[PDB]
DNA sequence: TCATGAATGACTATGCACGT
DNA sequence: TCATGAATGACTATGCACGT
């Protein structure tokens, strides 16, 4: 029996827990804004072909595929993570197209795994765009059977767009969601002004990213908290729902709430007000009725007494309920395997850097493949010029090894190229078929030269990021939901 | 008029209308379906009571055991009327009781169990036409450009598909025609536009003609006597298709 | 609103339920002895490649695949069905190779889906043998997306081997498991004496199938019940566990129970003995101790009082506990979509019929494919005989169609053969490869001759079933477990 | 000294042993229902008892005492050990002289260990001081040789070593089935658990030692306490050097 | 004291037939 | 009354950090 001191054990074990939680579970990678479970689910769905170009697959298959290959944890909590990514009131830009009952903003829970189907959304397809062209580092999974991505290409700034909330050890993150078009403008400026320092860059980006854009709409009151979050990495953003005063035929007045601030449970909100009236604390209120439906959306009617002022009761609601509540912004994300609190310019810059890395790596991969194709084509072209000899050579060979060794000597060709000649179909010997090989070589060499030019010119690389992102924003960008007002 | 909860079952999502005459109770199979139904309903006139699991066979089970059953209590308490001799239709809290189960065979089975409960404990609800059966959709035709259509049978699916194609409409051969294998697979909108919107919903009103003939049939199908049920099935299953010909 | 009478609704709905439960759920198909969920799990694992030639896949993947493609029901009960097929105390011949905690014969439950892995067993591979050679009818699944098998090839008599218990509507099945070697002998006799009438066949098969062989070993007392089951389709078979009296050093005697009858929960059994002493109904018993372990198996020690006779206490145990308990055999299975109670000769015959159907269908499929391959090979040989001419023709063609149309003209060829020539690689123009094509034609024509011979001779067909089954039994057959004793 | 074991006033989840002698008795505190179920099957029921713990154990450093005592898992531990807590601690009433904490080799198992050790150090410290607390080291790998008996490895290094030696010895492994990797106790069956963590002739146990009580107290309060700031600075200070604690 | 969300599944009740 | 076995998922408690 080996002895171990309790201090050594405690320190070693808890640090090991704290670190993996920080860098491997609870906090988003700055580059794609994803936690490991999110990334593994999406790639699992992606690799399984559960894409918007095909019908929704049973969500159990996505969970099972994630479990068996990438995420060595329980099916239940994995399904919860998948579900959340399909809720329009949770994610500003849903990554999962959910079919069935995925719950509500209230206490209505999502249906069980068996009842729901799911597939990736178009934007999630941009998260994974060209992941198979060595655009991101892959590592072996939890048992080494297969490979998994360390990070996704993330061809749109998902961290800032969808935000992130996470409780780790010793620290936590709480990044709000933002409008894609505004983020795009910030990225476009960052690309054009690639030499601008942090001071200038922060000023530019803050001018374009006016503030967070919550999926639940509502209101942002004030500007200081937003500024603090972007300049410090921490700030308190005051959120409000929308209230519209209605009058009655009798002359009675009622407050109609049609929006609530981000992450306010609708049923808890109604129950809170109810409890805050049944025993006083919100006098002036006469009746609370939830006239909500799938067709009219949120609609909480607050009938008030004749001897009551509308704004007084509204101000009381702001004070004593989550009709007005603040978002505790804390811009914490993993950067190069280290947790870091980031300014807005840093968040933009780190993402732009990732995009450039993606585009260069993609270009490198395409350039390598282009050369391989060109290499073999050159081999075929040589065979065609001496086709009479090549065929006679192969025919007179007792084996294919003899033929291959001969081809190498005949045409002064590599073994890979000679292998391609041998694998050539009789189809490819037709007049027009011989011609396409020639043209294809001419086609590729132009492509090779183009790719080389891209790698040689940072300007083109930045231009590609801009143009490709612009295409995404034009297609998948939407209007602002949260309205920003002054004090 | 009767008070709605805002002393009733915890699972009950009651309506807002205080008038039973205008009120409706959707007795739903499963938490999922009941959950989405609660969202797609008209909260003014429509209440939801989800039932979980197979309902207890009141024909087989002893009386006291039935009264212990949480799901039966939920129904009896929600309907407001008593049971058997203590039944009072004056306390009926919903003049429309819609049973909504899956189109599959287990949904059919649950219907027979619920109908058995009603016929044995609260027969006047059937006699006075307060009991209805919702017919869920089976297919959803998702046209590329046109609004989606719902089909409640294989024949209707074939017909609507034919008409649409003839009219020049087109469908994806991947997404295509979504087939519903249960209410639980539907979202709030789909349920509203097929089973709960009073302007398009397909309800069937349960009528009771011969009480004595109904009584013996219930006793045969639901009773403890297996032999009688066995011979009845082997005798009549052969001709189940030809009941409405 | 349409009116419907309650009698109409009740009768239609309940009959529809009863018939689906009877034919689609609770009761086994006579040909493979499988219920729908079993068949769908197994084929799901099979198609997914979860076979013995690969490591165990996470069981969640088997559940999800079954659920998503074939079985429109819940993940939980499906997992339970998969688990049961992996338990050596449930199935006489397990069809699932389980890895992890799959529970015990006692009250110890199986581990959750997340913790376990699973793959098909070798015998289960015999259930599915050559299913991809059109040996069984396939139908569209529950949404028509894919095809599923109506029945498995079942190359060993699985219904009798593993048995079946099922509660339907208006009826229930309870077929006990049997010894594979004994079933094989019956099948062999049925094959040899293929014209024997039912009386002779029942006599012959009853002589070879000595009785049920339970995975839990134990004892069968008497012969009447077994005979009744085989002759009538209904019978009460008395089972017993194994008791071994031990005399202690100090002087006390104790009963050691090392085996229990089929489907007797160990923990319930101990609890039953205990509780019938707590009240006081099994006097003579002094102490109950469960010395069972993973290494010695079941071992329940019942120390008895000194003024007590061991045989008396054992007989009291037989009467008042499940140490002695009866198996209510009811040989009910689905035959041609109809529920039927079957004699033992009928069960064997129906299985043999299914095997002959499988082999004939397999032969037909192989003959069709063999003809196609030969058809193309005949084309290839013609090309080789006139090889110089073939190439020159393809060269001068503006398209491949002109080259094709010419090949038809040159060698009098189909479009398939000419297309096959077109798809030919230069690899096969080497000497040995040309000879390989020649020999391959000779080989197929020889195989075609063999295949034609099989179809024309029932004798060979019966021979195939016998020999193939014999190979399976020699490899996967085991000793008898349940001992048969007289009164 | 002897005490009665439950057989048809102790926790329902407890699978007690048969031996009434605490000096010879052992309590395996197991992470999870699955693992606890397998342990219950692979154990030696004579001397080894199983108490499965479900979910993360409540932090007795953060939570107030009344809430800790209402926690079902803590109650199970306190009741199973038989000893009281704090001032009412009486080692004479200890029902097991070996308390084996058996958690997953993974990160969450380590976390549970610290929570259990926190409970013990705060409520029942003498159990640690007197060497009644042990840590079981689960296997990580199972090498399945084609013809030879399978081997277990408790580290990546040992896996590499046994693989090399076996191959050098002429043995062979399937490159498909091959080396099974355990991701937790729940993935193991009864036999595997016996032959790696419960067989006293093969198991790898670590005995928890307590040297400096004052230093331990401080470390416990820092890592487990309510003060986040102290914990954050400690982690950022010392996580850099965790690899080099035993070099 | 409550919410967040990514981690660490057993229990609970019925239908159905048949034999104790 | 209980066991059999395929059918019809929500509720329950902790860690972790942070803000009202
Ligand atoms: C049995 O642990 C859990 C509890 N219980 C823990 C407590 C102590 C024992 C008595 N019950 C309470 C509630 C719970 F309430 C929820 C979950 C849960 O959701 C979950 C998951 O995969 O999502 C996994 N587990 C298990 C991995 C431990 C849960
Ligand atoms: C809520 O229904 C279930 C119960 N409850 C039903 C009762 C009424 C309400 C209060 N609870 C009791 C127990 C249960 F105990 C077990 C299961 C179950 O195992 C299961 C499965 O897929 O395996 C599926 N379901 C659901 C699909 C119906 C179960
Ligand atoms: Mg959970
Ligand atoms: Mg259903
Ligand atoms: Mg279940
Ligand atoms: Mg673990």
């Amino acid at each position: 029996i080996e002895p171990v001191d309790i201090e050594q054990e405690m320190q070693r074990s808890y640090i090991d827990y704290a670190m993996s939680v920080i860098v491997g579970r609870a906090l988003p990678e700055v580059r794609d804004g994803l936690k490991p479970v999110h990334r593994r689910v999406l790639y699992a769905m992606f690799d399984s072909g559960f894409r918007p170009d095909r019908s929704h697959a049973k969500s159990a298959r996505s969970v099972a595929e994630t479990m068996g290959n990438y995420h060595p944890h329980g099916d239940a909590s994995i399904y919860d993570s998948l579900v959340r990514m399909a809720q329009p009131w949770s994610l500003r830009y849903p990554l999962v197209d959910g079919q069935g009952n995925f719950g509500s903003p209230g206490n209505d829970p999502p249906a069980a795994m068996r009842y729901t189907e799911a597939r990736l959304t178009p934007l999630a397809m941009e998260m994974l765009r060209e992941i198979d062209e060595e655009t991101v580092d892959f590592i072996p999974n939890y048992d080494g059977r297969v490979q998994e991505p360390t990070v996704l290409p993330s061809r749109f700034p998902n961290l800032l767009a969808n935000g992130s909330g996470g409780i780790a050890v010793g620290m936590a993150t709480n990044i709000p969601p933002h409008n894609l078009r505004e983020l795009a403008d910030a990225v476009f400026w960052a690309l054009e002004n690639h030499d601008a320092d942090e001071e200038e860059t922060l000023a530019a980006v803050m001018g374009r990213v006016k503030g967070p854009d919550f999926p639940t709409a509502g209101l942002i009151v004030g500007s200081q908290g937003t500024a603090d979050a972007y300049k410090t990495g921490r700030g308190s953003i005051r959120m409000r729902g929308v209230v519209e005063v209605e009058e009655d035929s009798r002359g009675r007045t009622s407050l109609v709430i049609t929006e609530l601030p981000y992450q306010v449970n609708h049923d808890n909100f109604i129950t809170s007000i109810a409890e805050q009236v049944r025993d006083g604390k919100l006098a002036g209120i006469s009746n609370i009725e939830d006239q909500s439906s799938d067709r009219v959306g949120l609609r909480i009617v607050i009938e008030i007494k004749r001897d009551a002022v509308a704004k007084v009761v509204i101000n009381n609601l702001y004070k004593h309920t989550q009709l007005q509540t603040s978002f505790g912004a804390n811009m914490l994300a993993i950067v190069d395997g280290v947790p870091r609190t980031l300014r807005l310019d840093q968040l933009i810059r780190y993402y732009v850097d990732h995009q450039l890395d993606v585009i260069v790596r993609r270009t490198t991969y395409r350039l390598r493949k282009a050369n391989e194709r060109a290499h073999i084509l050159r081999g075929l072209v040589k065979a065609l010029d001496a086709l009479d000899e090549v065929i006679a050579l192969i025919r007179a060979s007792e084996t294919v090894d003899i033929a291959r060794a001969g081809l190498i000597e005949l045409l002064d060709i590599d073994e890979i190229q000679a292998q391609a000649i041998l694998d050539m179909q009789l189809r490819r010997l037709a007049a027009l078929e011989r011609q396409r090989i020639i043209d294809d070589l001419a086609k590729i060499e132009a492509e090779i030269a183009d790719l080389e030019d891209i790698l040689a010119k940072p300007e083109r690389q930045r231009g590609i990021v801009r143009d490709e992102l612009a295409e995404i924003v034009d297609r998948h960008g939407d209007d602002r939901r949260t309205r920003i007002i002054a004090i | 008029a009767l008070v709605r909860r805002k002393g009733l079952p915890g699972k009950l999502a009651d309506c807002r209308s205080t008038d039973p005459r205008k009120s409706e109770l959707y007795v739903v199979e499963g938490d999922s379906a009941g959950g989405s139904a609660k969202s797609g309903r008209d909260s003014m006139f429509q209440a939801i009571l989800p039932l979980r699991g197979k309902i207890i066979n009141v024909e087989k089970a002893r009386i006291d055991r039935v009264l212990k059953n949480t799901e039966v209590q939920a129904i009896i308490t929600a309907l407001g009327t008593g049971i058997h001799d203590e039944f009072d239709i004056g306390k009926l809290r919903y003049h429309k009781i819609v049973l909504m189960a899956d189109a599959d065979v287990d949904g059919q089975h649950i219907s027979t169990l619920l109908l058995t409960l009603l016929f044995r404990f609260m027969r006047p609800l059937i006699e006075n036409g307060h009991v209805f059966l919702a017919q869920p959709p089976l297919y959803k035709l998702k046209w590329q450009r046109s609004d989606p259509e719902f089909a409640y049978s294989d024949r209707e699916r074939d017909g609507l598909l034919e008409a649409g194609l003839k009219a020049g409409k087109k469908i994806n051969k991947e997404d295509g025609i979504q087939r519903y294998k249960g209410l639980g697979e539907m979202d709030a909108k789909e349920l509203w536009e097929t089973t709960m919107d009073p302007s398009v919903r397909v309800l069937r009103q349960v009528t009771l003609d011969d009480a004595a003939a109904a009584d013996e049939l219930f006793s045969i199908l639901m009773g403890e006597d297996v032999d009688a049920r066995r011979s009845f099935i082997t005798r009549n299953a052969k001709d189940v298709r030809f009941l409405d010909v």
